[PDB]
């Protein structure tokens, strides 16, 4: 029947309607999220092929009831509440969601515009006027080289080597005493891990 | 006077409860159709407890649609024997049997049932007192006894009588025996329930109980094709069509309570409270806001209707008003005075809104009949209403009278709703009290609840023959003794004005008899009394015998593991009473040793044996035993549940919960899971389940 | 096609009048309502040909990858023309071909 | 790919014209397969209409809920189908009865038009125009979604005892329906044959079952030239049908107990 | 609470001596309050 | 038109059935066979051409050399429901007069479908046999395909000597379902084996037995 | 967007970042500035007029 249009979002137990993540972003009214969406009014097609997802999110009014909706199936726990359940809802919209088109407040409009364009594209795709995309596309393929590889271990490591000295700081502060950070350290981590990893192969701890 | 409505706004608002209970038919292995035997698991989860009403049972004007007509008793009683088999056969149960008979119940279900009776009117033979009662409790007793002896699945089962004589109200007695299993710390709080009643009231019981485990059987009313045609061309269909009410086997269906629970946990956590939310007394306050909208005690409130959707009216009234609150309306039997006065207060000021609503709801209605084919003129939507209503009701010209009636119908209402909510949640709080009107009050008149006054009298329950003639009318006479029938229909009588041959009906602006209000005058207790005393000494021995209160009997098998016990106790050792709690079969309370009961003698079936229904042969009472029962005193019971309580696995995934919101399957009943907490957030077993 | 809320900025849905016997259009995320002026609701068709050109730009010219013709352009009388084939990508898409003129900036078929 | 193989009667496999009369007959078509445009309009009296087009119609017919839904046909698919016009307005009246009022226009009309109306109702409106154009089917045996005409060379003795080649015609048809088939008269129903065997046995039999078995393994086999024996394949089709129904060619002792 | 590794470390520390104060007086059920770094409870979780 | 298609059909369907009734050993007389189409439509379809199926409704008894190869064949009848959607009458009249006349089996036809009710009423027929058929089943008589062989039943001392000369239990056979279409025309029951001579491009001529489950 | 029914969208590393009314003047520039080594060589520069 309907043909709805859902997404799959990172800590989230099942899809949501396009419609709701749009009204949790802050934008209310249909006419903003159809400009936002569509382009040009004469492509009635494609203005009709989204009214069934237009149709359907209807229940979902303003912002905090979308926030409300999308914090219900964020996993977790339970008993949460809307008092803290659309914090935590506010929380995934804003990081693990796009994180690389911003992270901090004041750029939601970004957001919602790679949305619009992310969902633009998929209809055109699905409308047969553009041909599907080619994952063979080695246009579209990265190669990790030593470089990246390096970093993320070394990464890794690092904050292994933060949380560890963090724990020694401590237990070190409760006997009260001049610690002088030479054997606070413990170089062996990020060598052993290193070397582990390079000798055998095996990318990762 | 219950509506199936509330069933119907239950299946229309929470479907998910229904379940089309799996029939019992015989097992067919290896091509044996073996009968279903008795130990053999049952396909539709193991009961542990199971309750029966008999007022469900043995009560053929429940059920006139078919023709039972027994002209003997013995057909009576064969056919409800038959019924009982069907009816534990299809729910099995594996610890207790509590056969349950009505008795003597308080004052104000006894102007109830009064009422109810005085409508009604062998159909009206069944009440306790009479004769057929007095038959009816031996013939269960020897049927009890034939089952445990013979049935070698029933080595496990007890079976507590408590006969027309043991005073109480049906299901009020399974109540108070759930109570007193409470009040012993050693109780299972695990057992699973279930009461075989048609009553929708049993769901509210069931949250009075407080035990999630908990299911309800009833009969399926969705589901009857009733037919009245010939016996005969039945024989036209084998499997498709049979005779729906003698031939067909009769479908049921299964109301579970916890998946009801889980329901009123999500729709009733209100937003923004100032108080932590707890869904215990949140269901205690829906099941207080269920027995405002109406119930077999109080009168119909004139302005809260079942089927207008008044339940779900003061459901989102409780919604506004609750995060105004401090605390709860009520709390664990007893009120709080300022927040049912707030939300009493808030109803007063929706009266008019509503009032107006019902105004043009009852035109547009009007109007829809007119194309779909005492002197009344109160026009509630005109203005003044309540002082018309008043003249009307009572020809009072005075303002004051008015007024001080009307505190008065508040403070009564109070202590009457009080009263019932701690009859429901802590027993019987006093056999004398009933509600001194005939009508309910506006909400408008419930200010400075605080300055009320609440108190009760206990007393004794009332004699059964006193209650008979309390209860019988005048076109009854033949149960009701001759010897007090002078006392009823002679015009000579002292108390013949209590049962006028006549008396005036109020429609109360109702739309069918079923639903009126009965107008009759209030029984004097005291000249009643007197009267009923004064020809008291001229009763038989059987009538004063069947005059006679007494206590619940217990009936045991011998190859149970307690009756060696009770045996080397009572009948060894001499001792006079024995103390249970919690046993293997989980009864509890006090046992005396039986001196009527015969252990060399051998038991006759009271009933003149019919060709074709399974004779039944006599049996020794070496075979079995019986002692007489005891409750534990009785407590003062917490509205709250038990530690170790398992809950079930959770029917509903997230859709049924959005949609609440926003405008087989018998592995929902049993302990899901054995940690009575669930994982969550950030502890052990939720973080190893999450990843 | 269909109309936007005048207030709301909402989706307006066809209901009718019958105390008039009409038909409008209709907001419940509002009160508002207007009069609908076409009692056509809803439109199918199975053949469906539009997306023959698609997204043209007048930048195409400059575009070095697409052939380049010796097609007279009909009103300029040019002789320098790009031609491509049809932009949908529908299984019985034509292989007619279209071209755009490098002088007056326009497309025209090939009949 | 699901296949069925029609061999026609004796004289109809030497004529084209019956043939084609007969595959015309046998092909599956539906509403949808003949629909062109479906519309819905605001039509509230019920003598009249609101389109100018379907004036003079409603005056040659008739000479309720007010939204009418609104059928229009290709021509040249209409005629090809060889059917009327009219017989599809009964079938569409008779399969809902009366209470869905259906009118046709006349056959001459420019437009072929279909006008219904039921005796909100925007949605129930939309499935019943969708159960329309997915259930309501017009001409053909069901599964057959396209026939085609194959001529066969065949040897068949001459009246001197010498074995002739001779052109006849046949038909190929996708998808699988074999009892409707076999009932078309015009078919040689004791000649009919199929490539899914399973429908085979629930059809014909076990035996017939074999036989097909055998005959689908070797097309597979000699597809590409290779030979080979036949009682190889004879023994496999008998391993694989000797139990009365298909068996597919696909996947205690204490001390072994123990030793698991 | 729990939330990373070092926080299975150290509850199963934690766990390991309850259990033996536990199985010195024959406890059969243990109880835990999950608090947060707030001092606010979380969960409650019972073994054996 | 769609009656003469129709009644085309049944007579089809007819013609199937007499041709089962033959190939059962009973006695089928020539004229009853070759009756065409037009003596069909003459004798059954009235002046509005509508069939009448309790006409079709006969009885056929056991040829004496069938009756000597198989003593167990027994008297034969053949009915036709007139309802389309059978009415549970039918075959109740059907039941009540195999027990009044003593019919060893009746083969009943339906049009649409039964009711399960009737489905399991049937068996209690016993000792008569009751079969049932589906109209649409009938119009095509698959025995006169080109891939199905012919199968004769064998007789219980045929299907001794069979055993004897190979050596073998009843279990040990090639099996066939009763539910199969042959054995449903055939009238098999369980035990029973029949022959199957089947072409070869070896052998020219074999010959197979298959056993009903 | 009504106005911008023209205008070319520009994406830097994968993200949209605005629009431009001419395109050819800038990704000439663009081209010229990569190929004087004002920005470094490996950068990707493309225009996909289509659309
Ligand atoms: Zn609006
Ligand atoms: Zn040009």
């Amino acid at each position: 029947t309907g043909r709805t249009i859902k997404a799959t979002l990172p800590y989230v137990k099942q899809d949501i309607p396009i419609v709701i993540v749009f009204r949790a972003l802050g934008v209310v009214p249909d006419g903003e999220i159809l400009q936002h969406i569509c382009y040009d009014e004469n492509d009635w097609q494609m203005l009709e092929m989204l009214k069934p997802c237009i149709e359907e999110g209807f229940v979902i009014q303003d912002k905090e009831v979308a926030l409300d909706f999308i914090g219900r199936r964020g996993s977790a726990a339970l008993g949460i509440r809307r008092e803290k359940r659309i914090q935590y809802a506010k929380d995934i919209l804003q990081k693990e969601l796009l994180p690389h088109i911003t992270q901090e407040e004041g750029f939601e409009t970004r957001k919602t515009f790679f949305l619009g364009y992310m969902v633009n594209r998929l209809l055109l795709c699905a409308l047969e006027r553009k041909d599907q995309d080619d994952r063979d596309h080695f246009g579209k393929k990265r190669l990790d080289l030593a470089g990246p590889l390096l970093a993320n271990l070394f990464r890794i490591l690092f904050r292994k080597l933060t949380r560890e000295i963090y724990r020694y700081m401590q237990r070190c502060i409760e006997t009260d005493r001049d610690f002088n950070l030479n054997l606070a350290v413990k170089s062996t981590t990020i060598t052993s891990g290193l070397k582990y990893s390079l000798a055998t192969g095996n990318w990762g701890e | 006077m219950g509506v199936p409505a509330l069933f119907r706004w239950l299946s229309r608002k929470y479907p998910k409860i229904i379940s089309p209970v799996i029939q019992d038919e015989d097992v067919d292995i290896d091509g044996e159709s073996r009968p279903t035997r008795y130990e053999d698991p049952n396909p539709n989860g193991e009961l542990d407890n199971l309750y029966l009403d008999m007022n469900g049972i043995v009560h053929p004007c429940s059920h006139p649609e078919h023709k039972p007509v027994p002209e003997t008793e013995d057909e009576m009683m064969l056919d409800v024997f038959a019924y009982t088999e069907n009816v534990i056969m299809m729910a099995r149960p594996r610890k207790v049997i509590y056969i349950a008979v009505d008795g003597v119940a308080p004052r104000a279900k006894m102007n109830q049932q009064r009422s109810r009776r005085f409508r009604s009117a062998d159909s009206n033979a069944i009440t306790p007192g009479t004769p057929f009662m007095h038959r009816l409790a031996d013939s269960l007793r020897y049927w009890a006894a034939y089952k445990l002896t013979t049935d070698p699945g029933w080595s496990g089962i007890e079976v507590i009588i408590s006969d027309a004589s043991v005073p109480g109200q049906g299901q009020h007695k399974i109540m108070s025996y759930v109570r007193s299993l409470r009040s012993s710390p050693k109780h299972d709080p695990n057992t699973t329930h279930c009461i075989y009643g048609l009553n929708a009231n049993l769901i509210f019981l069931g949250l009075a109980t407080h035990e999630p485990h908990f299911k309800i059987l009833r009969e399926d009313v969705f589901a009857q094709d009733k037919k009245s045609y010939s016996l005969q061309d039945q024989l036209r269909m084998t499997d498709i069509e049979r005779q729906e009410l003698k031939d067909k086997k009769t479908p049921f269906l299964w109301l579970h309570l916890n998946i009801l629970r889980e329901y009123l946990q999500i729709e009733l956590n209100v937003p923004g409270l100032s108080f932590p939310f707890d869904l215990e007394k949140s269901i205690d306050d829906w099941v207080f806001i269920c027995f405002f909208c109406g119930n077999n005690f109080l009168p119909h409130l004139p302005s809260l209707d079942v089927r207008d959707n008044s339940i779900t009216t003061l459901v989102t009234i409780w919604k506004q008003i609750l995060p105004t609150m401090k605390g709860y309306l009520t709390t664990d039997g007893y009120l709080n005075l300022p927040a049912v006065e707030r939300l009493l207060a808030e109803l007063a000021k929706k009266e008019d809104y509503i009032f107006r609503k019902r105004y043009e709801d009852e035109k547009r209605s009007l109007e829809n009949q007119k194309r779909r084919k005492k002197n009344e003129e109160i026009r509630l939507w005109e203005p003044g209403y309540r002082k018309r209503y008043y003249e009307t009701k009572f020809h009072t010209k005075d303002p004051q009278k008015v007024k001080k009636i009307a505190r008065n119908m508040v403070q009564k209402y109070i202590e009457g709703v009080s009263w019932v909510l701690l009859y429901y949640y802590q027993g019987c709080p006093s056999w004398n009290w009933y509600y001194p009107y005939h009508y309910a009050p506006f909400a408008a008149d419930f200010v400075n609840l605080s300055e009320l006054k609440i108190e009760f009298v206990e007393g004794t329950p009332f004699r059964p023959y006193e209650q008979l003639m309390s209860v019988l009318p005048a076109a009854s006479s033949h149960n009701l003794p001759d010897v007090f029938r002078s006392l009823m229909s002679d015009a000579n009588s002292e108390i013949i004005d209590f049962y006028p041959e006549e008396f005036p009906l109020d429609m109360n602006g109702k739309k069918v008899i079923w639903q009126a209000i009965p107008l009759l005058p209030f029984i004097d207790e005291n000249r009643l009394l007197k009267a009923v005393q004064s020809k008291y000494d001229q009763l038989t021995e059987d009538e004063k015998f069947r005059n006679t209160n007494r206590s619940e009997i217990l009936v045991l098998g011998r190859s149970h593991s307690h009756y060696p016990t009770l045996v080397k106790e009572l009948y060894e050792e001499g001792k006079d009473s024995y103390e249970f709690q919690v046993d293997s079969s989980g009864v509890s309370g006090v046992a005396i040793k039986l001196q009527s009961f015969d252990r060399s003698g051998v038991l006759r079936l009271p009933v003149k044996q019919l060709e074709g229904y399974r004779h039944y042969p006599d049996i020794s009472n070496r075979d079995f035993l019986m002692v007489e029962f005891k409750q534990l005193p009785k407590s003062h019971a917490k509205s709250m549940i038990l530690s170790g309580l398992i809950p079930h696995l959770r029917r509903l995934t997230q859709e049924d919960k959005d949609s609440i919101l926003y405008g087989d399957f018998k592995q929902y009943i049993g302990p899901h899971g054995k940690s009575q907490y669930l994982p969550r957030q950030g502890g052990y077993k939720a973080f190893i389940q999450i990843h | 096609s269909f109309r936007f809320c005048l207030e709301c900025n909402n989706m307006l849905y066809p209901k009718e009048d019958k105390e008039n016997q009409r038909l409008l259009y209709s907001c419940r995320n509002c009160d508002y309502t207007e009069l609908a002026e076409d009692p056509k609701v809803y439109r199918h068709e199975l053949i469906t040909n539009i997306g023959e050109t698609a997204g043209i730009v007048d930048d195409i010219g400059q575009d070095p990858t697409l052939p380049r013709s010796d097609k007279e352009c009909p009103e300029c009388h040019s002789r320098d023309c790009v031609f491509f084939q049809s932009q949908q990508r529908r299984k019985d898409t034509n292989m007619t071909l279209f071209y755009v003129c490098l002088n007056c900036k326009k497309t025209f078929r090939d009949e | 790919t699901p296949a069925l193989t029609v061999y026609l009667d004796r004289e109809i496999a030497l004529d084209i014209e019956k043939a084609k009369v007969i595959q015309s007959s046998i092909e599956y078509t539906t509403l949808k397969n003949v629909t062109s445009a479906t519309e819905i309009y605001y039509d509230p009296d019920p003598t009249s209409t609101v389109i100018e087009e379907d004036f003079d119609t409603v005056e040659a017919y008739f000479s309720q809920s007010p939204w009418l839904l609104r059928l229009e046909l290709d021509r040249a698919r209409m005629l090809d189908k060889q059917l009327t016009m009219n017989q599809v307005a009964d079938k569409i009246s008779e399969v809902f009865s009366d209470d869905l009022f259906v009118m046709w226009s006349e056959d001459n009309a420019d437009k072929l038009i279909i006008r219904c109306r039921v005796i909100e109702e925007d949605q129930m409106l939309k499935r019943i125009e969708a159960h329309m154009l997915d259930l309501i089917a017009l001409r053909g045996i069901p599964g057959i979604s396209k026939v085609y005409m194959v001529k066969h060379k065949v040897s068949v003795p001459d009246e001197s005892g010498e074995y002739k080649n001779e052109e006849l015609w046949a038909l190929e048809t996708d998808g699988i329906n074999l009892a409707e088939v076999m009932a078309v008269p015009g078919v040689d129903s004791s000649r009919t044959y199929s490539n899914s065997f399973v429908e085979i046995l629930s059809v014909l039999g076990i035996e017939a079952t074999r036989s097909s078995l055998y005959k689908e393994i070797l097309n597979v086999i000699a597809f590409d030239g290779s030979y080979v024996n036949y009682r190889h394949m004879a023994l496999l089709v008998d391993v694989m049908t000797s139990r009365g129904y298909l068996m597919a060619i696909t996947r205690t002792g204490a001390l072994m107990r123990c030793s698991f | 609470t729990i939330n990373q590794y070092k926080d299975m470390i150290a509850f199963e520390k934690k766990l390991f001596r309850t259990w033996a104060q536990c199985f010195l007086l024959g406890i059969p059920k243990i109880i835990y309050g999950f608090r947060d770094d707030n001092c606010i409870l979380r969960t409650v979780e019972e073994f054996s | 038109e769609d009656n003469n298609r129709i009644i085309s059909r049944l007579w089809r369907s007819f013609r199937t059935v007499k041709e089962m009734a033959a190939d059962r050993g009973y006695f089928i007389s020539q004229e009853e066979m070759d009756q065409s189409l037009e003596e069909f439509r003459s004798k059954i379809c009235d002046s509005m051409g509508n069939p009448q199926r309790k006409l079709m409704s006969f009885l056929a008894n056991p040829t004496p050399e069938a009756l000597e190869k198989y003593s167990d064949l027994g008297t034969l009848w053949v009915e036709f429901c007139d309802e389309p959607s059978v009415g549970i009458k039918t075959m109740r009249n059907f039941c009540l007069r195999i027990q009044e006349k003593n019919f060893s089996t009746g083969i009943f036809i339906y049009q649409n479908n039964i009711t399960p009710s009737a489905n399991k009423m049937i068996p209690t027929v016993s000792p008569a046999i009751i079969e049932t058929f589906q109209e649409s089943d009938l119009v095509v008589n698959i025995t006169h395909h080109e891939l199905v062989p012919k199968h004769i039943r064998l007789s219980d001392g045929e299907k001794s000597q069979l055993l004897q000369r190979y050596k073998l239990k009843e279990s040990q056979l090639p099996r066939i379902q009763r539910e199969d279409p042959v054995a449903r025309y055939l009238g098999l029951k369980r035990g029973q084996v029949v022959k199957i001579i089947r072409r070869s491009e070896t052998s020219g001529r074999y010959a197979s037995y298959r056993i009903c489950l | 967007p009504a106005q911008h029914t023209k205008s070319t969208r520009i994406f830097v590393n994968g993200v949209w970042t605005g629009i431009h009314r001419d395109p050819s003047m800038l990704v000439s520039t663009m081209r010229d500035l990569r190929r004087s080594g004002a920005i470094s060589p490996e950068v990707s520069i493309i225009r996909d007029i289509r659309e």
